[PDB]
DNA sequence: ATCGATCGTTTTTTTTTTTTT
DNA sequence: CGATCGAT
């Protein structure tokens, strides 16, 4: 539900169960396992989803007035049509608080902003509305990324890299505020990702701007004929019965939903000494990467994302001070999908 | 009569502030004292002070205001009478403030009228001044016409019965535009609060009006705090209002107008906040109440002399605005000269002479060349930034129209173009199309530009400098081709830009770990930044002062900038065999204002040959930096 | 001054061609 | 449906 803040306050009895959930080291996988209603294949990313479920940390910059580094969290899913990215995330539109669902060729750049035209209410025309500035902090499930004109997608550079807007038209001229996190379901110019041609070029984008992203946890068809039958039968029987069971996958009515909700507000991850120093040592070989012909490599924006991931995963477990394990799942998150182009 | 209590109330409010009002002092007599000579008739009054002395007339005020409002003007006149030999020319504009409650477009009913509430929103589709001669003189035709009465109502009616005679009571006299009562307003519209952005419904818009002193100080992109003078609107005709209709059918013994009223809104206070800067005579947080050229222009000389005297403050100030940053220490000293003044001569009708200088950044990827400038929009006034592809070539131009709204063709502004005496830098100078590029090819140098195809005698002008964002072909500085092929760009702009300062990347572990050692004091949430030498307030005030000086050259290096420049082109007599390069007098112009600004640092006039030598050093730096 | 008989009274539309960037 | 205008 929505974000008034005042009309959503929870009782202490629910806090019992919330910190109960927090009392599971199983909680690292429980809510990611409670993401799907019934989908039981290779949820290994749903932990990577969940850092945006628990939608990011608030590293404010009311401190120095300088450099305004939000804990910017940006991840996209990309792969083949087999994956239910559109349908998963059509359902996740029925999850996200600021649920949006547009995609390539639903609305232009001005189809996202400045819906300007006549108004017979005033008997005059007016400067008027947009899309993103309504979705601050939110998400739009998005597909068919490689579909838009260059007019759009050079806006996204602006926001993804500054999270800003300053506008100039003949009528109103504006320097507004706009900022949020991604979900998307980009696709290539192909039907299947071409074997022996990485998404380094398969999806249609430039040389190191492809490299620029934090990490897009790759998707692709499961290359195994066998497992179809299991769920072709189980999740058709799901329809055949037209109801569920509260099995070990205990689907909470709302006990899941306030650990989502309440854990946006009263939490403030802090760093003492834990989740920083590993790559602050290992950067030797992490920046022996200067060598390479036409490649894309390691850069010193990675650790920014690492700290952000870290405070995110400390959001789960509610560790007011730093979590250290978050590093380990961060390194896992990386090198499960950073060796997709060793070539 | 009802409001005689309000009469006596503001009467004895005057009579109290006729004595002291605040510590033997009054806050609303010296505004009135400045009023007394021109008699402009605007004085804001603190709403708190009603609760201070009048003891909660707020609730005596904030409902029956619209009816009580006029009596405040009579009260005002009674104030001005007591000590000034007075005529009734006096009037009452008010720009109320010191009010707590802040409501929005939704709590609207029949019950919301005659209040003073403060409200914000946005500003859109503005509209112009349109005067009003609200009053005049009008009665029967013969002689008995001297009519300064109450005839100024919104609903206007020439027809009056009589004053002295039995005479015409529909046949009127003629009009007075000469010695009577007139005033002004405008009319604009407002969209829903961007601080209150719910789902579903539209941005419900309100009508808005402004009195005299409020005028032409509203503007697009701004939020406000109004009065709460919601209205019965003296409207004239409308459709769809098919409710019951009434009118007075008088006494039987032995004109018509359909009634459907609409809504608008009116207001008599503004604090256009988030749009307020103030130059240097404004007392800041840190001041020194002293005597000076002006009020506070440099009345902190008590320190600014010190901030203009050290031989260390150069490097200290180079380090007093990059606490969270570490890189080379050449742009950290050069880039400020872009923000720092130039030449400012006082000279002939030859042609416009320029003060500003072109400025560049190039570097390898992920070097925080952006973070140099991401802050600069938050830093300087007039100088707001976005990208060039952040808009179209309705960045330079306006949005080109081919439909009829007012006269069917409108390109009269832009986005680069409204940066008058601030810079609006841009990123990504390499892949942008060659339209604004060739526009800038002269718009930076010959800051007097024109267009065709829609021109209302097109003559526009750039005003400030620039910041560049190049990156090489391969993403790396692989020394496998010449610079002219390393960037694949043109000559004259590589000479128009008299200052390059490229930021090259390497791999040495101590560097990167030293950066993470910066990070040691980036999230230590107490002490997440490094020490400094000079607070920002004094910094910008010294900057705001150091221009007003008339910089000068009479120096033998001014005489023998011929010598240093002759050597400049002596050593650059080559730069022609191995990958030839070009020298040009824009370089001299740039060095000139560069040396001049370098002495403007000194809070002093009158250039010194030290500045020439450092400028020569820096030009040598840039040109040998251009060497492959 | 009062009443009554005199005088004079009117408003409704939406869309297609060539032009300019 | 309005104002002019005449006499009673
Ligand atoms: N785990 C799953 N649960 C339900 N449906 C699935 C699952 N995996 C695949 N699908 C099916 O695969 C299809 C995915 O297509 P879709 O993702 O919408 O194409 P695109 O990848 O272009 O968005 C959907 O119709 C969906 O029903
Ligand atoms: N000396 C430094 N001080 C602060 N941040 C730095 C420094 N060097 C590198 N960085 C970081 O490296 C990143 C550089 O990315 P950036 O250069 O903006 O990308 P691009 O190369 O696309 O412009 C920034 O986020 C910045 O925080």
């Amino acid at each position: 539900e929505d974000e008034e803040g005042k009309d959503h306050i929870f009782p202490p009895e629910r806090v019992e169960l919330l910190q109960l959930l927090a009392k599971k080291p199983d909680i690292y996988d429980r809510l990611a396992r409670a993401i799907a209603p019934s989908i039981y294949e290779n949820d290994d990313i749903k932990k990577g989803i969940l850092l945006q479920l628990f939608g990011g940390t608030k590293k404010k910059h009311a401190t120095l007035g300088r450099q305004n580094f939000r804990s910017e969290i940006h991840l996209l899913l990309c792969g083949d049509p087999g994956t239910s990215k559109s349908q998963m995330l059509q359902y996740v539109f029925n999850l996200v608080p600021r649920s949006q669902y547009t995609s390539g060729r639903g609305s232009s750049a001005v189809g996202l902003t400045a819906y300007v035209t006549k108004d017979p209410e005033t008997r005059q025309l007016v400067l008027q509305t947009g899309a993103l500035v309504l979705a601050d902090n939110g998400v739009c499930c998005i597909d068919e990324f490689d579909k838009m004109n260059d007019s759009t997608r050079s806006v996204l550079h602006e926001v993804m890299e500054q999270q800003t807007l300053s506008i100039a038209k003949a009528g109103i001229i504006c320097q507004l505020n706009a900022r949020t996190s991604i979900l998307a379901a980009a696709n290539p110019a192909e039907s299947q990702w071409n074997k022996r041609k990485n998404i380094i070029d398969n999806v249609q984008l430039p040389h190191t701007l492809l490299s620029r992203f934090d990490l897009i946890f790759l998707v692709l068809d499961p290359q195994d004929e066998i497992f179809d039958k299991r769920l072709a039968s189980h999740l058709v029987s799901l329809y055949y019965v037209t109801r569920h069971e509260e099995e070990d996958t205990m689907f909470d009515m709302s006990v899941l939903r306030d650990y989502i909700a309440y854990a946006r507000e009263h939490l403030s991850p802090t760093l003492s000494d834990e989740a920083q120093q590993r790559l602050i040592q290992a950067y030797v070989d992490m920046r022996k990467v200067g060598a390479g012909r036409g490649q894309i490599s390691a850069y010193p924006r990675q650790l920014e994302s690492l700290i952000r991931l870290s405070e995110a995963h400390a959001k789960v477990r509610l560790s007011n001070q730093v979590e250290l394990l978050d590093v380990e799942e961060a390194w896992r998150l990386h090198r499960e999908a950073l060796k997709q182009s060793a070539t | 009569v009802k409001d005689e209590v309000g009469i006596r109330a503001q009467k004895l409010f005057q009579d109290f502030l006729e004595e002291f009002k605040e510590d033997g002092e009054i806050k609303y007599t010296r505004p009135a004292a400045s009023l007394e000579s021109p008699d402009r008739c605007t004085l804001e009054v603190s709403f708190e002070d009603v609760e201070k002395y009048d003891q909660n007339l707020a609730t005596a005020i904030i409902e029956e205001y619209y009816h009580i409002y006029p009596f405040l003007c009579q009260s005002v006149s009674n104030y001005v009478k007591d000590r000034i030999g007075l005529k009734t020319q006096k009037d009452c504009y008010v720009a109320f403030t010191e009010v707590p409650t802040r409501h929005k477009v939704r709590d609207l009913t029949t019950s919301k009228i005659g209040t003073l509430i403060r409200i914000s929103g946005q500003v859109v589709r503005t509209h112009p001044v349109h005067p009003e001669l609200v009053s005049g003189v009008f009665m029967c035709l013969d002689c008995q016409t001297e009519i300064r009465n109450v005839e100024q109502q919104f609903k206007f009616t020439n027809p009056t019965i009589c004053r002295n005679p039995v005479c015409s009571n529909r046949k009127r006299f003629m009009l007075d535009v000469e010695k009577s009562l007139f005033l002004d307003f405008q009319k604009i519209r407002i969209q829903e609060t961007q601080a209150e952005l719910p789902r579903g419904c539209i941005p419900r818009a309100v009508e808005i009006i402004l009195r005299s002193e409020l005028v032409e100080t509203v503007q697009a992109g701004d939020r406000y705090d109004f009065t709460g003078t919601l209205i019965v609107v003296p409207d004239v005709s409308v459709l769809a209002g098919v409710g019951t209709r009434a009118e007075n059918s008088s006494r039987h013994k032995p004109g018509m107008r359909e009634l459907n009223y609409r809504m608008a809104f009116l207001a008599c206070s503004v604090q256009a906040t988030t749009a307020r800067f103030g130059g240097t005579d404004l007392p800041m947080s840190e001041v020194t109440a002293e005597d000076m050229k002006k009020q506070m222009t440099d009345a902190e000389w008590h320190k600014i002399y010190e901030m203009s005297k050290d031989r260390n403050l150069y490097q200290n100030l180079i380090s007093s605005l990059f606490p969270s940053i570490y890189g080379n220490d050449e742009v950290k000293r050069g880039i400020l000269l872009q923000q720092f003044g130039g030449v400012a001569k006082t000279t002939t009708e030859k042609t416009s002479l320029r003060g500003d200088i072109n400025v560049c950044i190039v570097g390898d990827p992920s070097t925080a060349k952006s973070q140099f400038l991401k802050q600069v929009s938050d830093f300087s006034p007039r100088a707001i930034y976005t990208s060039g592809k952040a808009s179209s070539a309705a960045g330079l131009t306006a949005a080109v129209v081919r439909d009829e709204e007012s006269f069917d063709f409108v390109i009269e502004a832009g986005a680069l173009m409204l940066a008058d005496n601030g810079i609006c830098c841009i990123d990504e100078f390499d892949k942008m199309d060659q339209r604004d590029q060739v526009a800038i090819h002269e718009a930076m140098e010959q800051q007097t530009i024109s267009i065709a195809r829609a021109g209302v005698r097109a003559t526009l002008n750039a005003r400030t400098s620039i910041l560049a964002a190049a990156n090489p072909i391969n993403g790396r500085y692989d020394r496998s081709k010449s610079l002219q092929q390393n960037i694949q760009l043109s000559a004259p702009i590589m000479s128009r830009f008299d200052l390059f300062f490229i930021l090259v990347d390497e791999c040495n572990e101590v560097v990167d770990y030293a950066i993470a050692r910066k990070i040691v004091d980036l999230h230590s949430n107490i002490e997440e930044s490094v020490e400094r030498a000079y607070t920002r307030e004094e910094v910008l005030r010294y900057v705001t002062f150091a221009r007003q000086f008339k910089p000068v050259i009479s120096q033998e290096a001014g005489h023998m900038l011929v010598e240093n420049y002759g050597h400049l082109r002596q050593r650059d007599t080559g730069t022609s065999g191995r990958s030839t390069w070009r020298i040009t007098v824009r370089q001299l112009e740039s060095m000139i204002r560069l040396s001049e600004a370098m002495a403007k640092l000194e809070c002093s006039n009158r250039v010194l040959e030290r500045h020439v030598k450092e400028a020569f050093r820096l030009l040598n730096k840039s040109i040998i930096r251009v060497e492959q």
